[PDB]
């Protein structure tokens, strides 16, 4: 609700927690020592 | 186009923290235990006791110390009454006894509590608070492994007695308000949960899903010297072989005696036939200076590659009066060894990394409380070097066909219930495939569900096998 919002702007903090798993990602081989592997990510949270 | 691969298709299966709702919260009396211990008093301390008469449980505050035997603190458990809720707090901002990192005040304060307990005619379910033990997820960090111990050793417990255990919550390190919005609805929740990591918004529980096997073509240079540690010591020598047929002119197949533990003419007449002179060992793994004199070894060209920490120093897992120090002394070799060859392989540049678990460890069979500790520690430091951008590998490996050591009246105890048996020649495949999509600690084992189910199941409801269709069965 946009109450919620404003309760949020007002206190001052942040959602970010990071990557979700009922969407049945894989989320193992989205990264990778090596930033140049086909199918790898770089993010490591975000909010969702 | 084809698939021909519906062995190691099915063979496949991982460990993940699906998000779950809540239970029931509670508003009942009984006298809770708090275990404080002697240097614990914190703010957990504040909030349990807010929290606890809140909810009208009677906070019982303990002090315990280093070891104490397994009598006292029953004696002084039975001045008290009936105890409703036990909330071990032990393990949490403590360090870690990095010489022996095994051997931790905390496993052993809590198996005498456990065995106390026994003793102490209650049954009361004893719940544990970890912190960063588990990840839900790579983009997390785990700053010990000796939590992971706790974990197995714990659920090896609830497998041992149901009454007895009961929560193994995990709460990150430093926080109040993941404890603060769910409490009671965990520790007295009414629906059946033990794998409880709190964390941020909800909770998550340690699941059973089976992988898949996407299409592939890259491949790990076969040539190269790669570490082998346990020596031929059966799978050791049957990885040696499939090696070989692979193609690789140098390794090192170090034993705890190498050589003059059996040394053999075949093993040496395939090394060099199908390969060349491969070096095997020239002394034990246990000791950091074994190591340096093993890297001392090393002469130029065609460099180590891939490490395989095949130990073989496993005896036993059976509980009935365990001893933390029991459980260091009988796991020294790969637990040291394991963290050996991790402090001195820092920057070389490697190619694979194995740390060659086994099974029985997401689960935690009977019998079988020993090997728990140096798995969890082996996929700690496996996670750990994932996140900090080096390869490694934690495959979790059931029992081989042709394993005349890791193969006796036990192996006849799993094969009347679920697994049967497993043939060597498949498991080479299998570790190929799984070095292939970048793995990190996949689990190869066959199950017959059914048998498993009423073997497993028993007296204990658990969520854990409920994701997997093939398991309705």
């Amino acid at each position: 609700t946009p109450e919620e919002f404003w309760e949020l702007l007002s206190e001052g903090r942040d959602a970010v927690a990071g990557l979700p798993t009922d969407r049945g990602w894989d989320l193992d081989s989205l990264f990778h020592p090596d930033p140049t592997r086909s199918g790898t990510a770089h993010q490591r949270g975000g909010g969702f | 186009r084809s698939t021909e691969v519906d062995e190691v298709s099915a063979l496949r299966y991982r460990i993940e923290w699906r998000p779950t709702g809540a239970g029931e919260p509670a508003r009942l009396d009984g006298t809770w235990l708090v275990a404080k211990y002697a240097g614990t008093a914190d703010e957990t301390s504040t909030a349990a006791r807010e929290a606890l008469e809140s909810a009208g449980a009677r906070v019982r505050e303990l002090v315990v110390d280093a070891r104490c035997g397994r009598d006292e603190l029953a004696e002084r458990l039975r001045s008290v009454g009936e105890v409703a809720g036990v909330l071990s707090l032990l393990a949490v901002d403590e360090a870690e006894p990095e010489e022996a990192p095994l051997a931790l005040a905390s496993l052993a304060d809590t198996l005498s509590l456990v065995q106390a307990m026994v003793s102490a005619e209650l049954g009361c379910p004893l719940w544990t608070v970890t912190e960063s033990a588990v990840a839900t997820g790579p983009f997390e960090r785990v700053r010990n492994a000796a939590h992971g111990a706790l974990w197995g050793v714990g659920r090896v417990i609830a497998l041992e007695n149901p009454a007895v255990w009961g929560g193994l919550v995990d709460v990150p390190a430093g926080s109040v308000a993941e404890l603060a919005r769910h409490l009671a609805a965990v520790v007295s929740g009414g629906a059946g949960e033990d794998q409880l990591a709190l964390r941020a918004d909800g909770v998550y529980g340690r699941r059973w899903v089976r992988a898949a096997a996407p299409a592939t073509d890259d491949e790990w240079k076969p040539t190269g010297t790669v570490l082998v540690t346990g020596g031929t010591g059966g799978v050791g020598g049957q990885i040696a072989r499939w090696l070989a047929r692979r193609g690789a002119p140098h390794l090192l197949l170090v034993s705890r005696s190498g050589p003059d533990a059996d040394g053999a003419g075949e093993l040496v007449a395939e090394l060099e036939a199908l390969g060349a002179r491969t070096t095997v060992a020239a002394c034990d793994v246990t000791d950091r200076e074994s190591v340096r004199e093993l890297l001392g070894g090393i002469g130029d060209d065609v460099p180590l590659s891939a490490v395989f920490h095949a130990a073989a120093t496993l005896d036993d897992g059976t509980v009935d009066t365990l001893t933390g120090e029991r459980i260091e002394r009988a796991s020294r070799a790969k637990v040291l060894g394991a963290r050996n060859l991790h402090e001195l392989t820092r920057e070389l540049d490697l190619t694979a990394f194995v740390l060659f678990s086994s099974f029985a460890s997401a689960f935690g069979a009977p019998g079988l409380g020993g090997y728990a500790p140096g798995n969890a520690y082996l996929d700690g430091l496996a996670q750990q070097r994932r996140s900090d951008g080096l390869p490694a590998t934690a495959v979790a490996w059931g029992t081989w066909a042709g394993s005349g050591m890791a193969e006796g009246p036990v192996a006849d105890r799993f094969r009347r219930h679920g697994v049967i048996e497993m043939p060597p020649e498949t498991a080479c495949r299998a570790l190929q495939n799984a070095l292939d999509r970048a793995e990190v600690c996949p689990i190869v084992i066959d199950v017959r569900w059914d048998r498993f189910l009423l073997a497993y199941t028993a007296q204990r409801p658990t969520r854990l096998f409920d994701e997997i269709d093939d398991a309705r069965r």
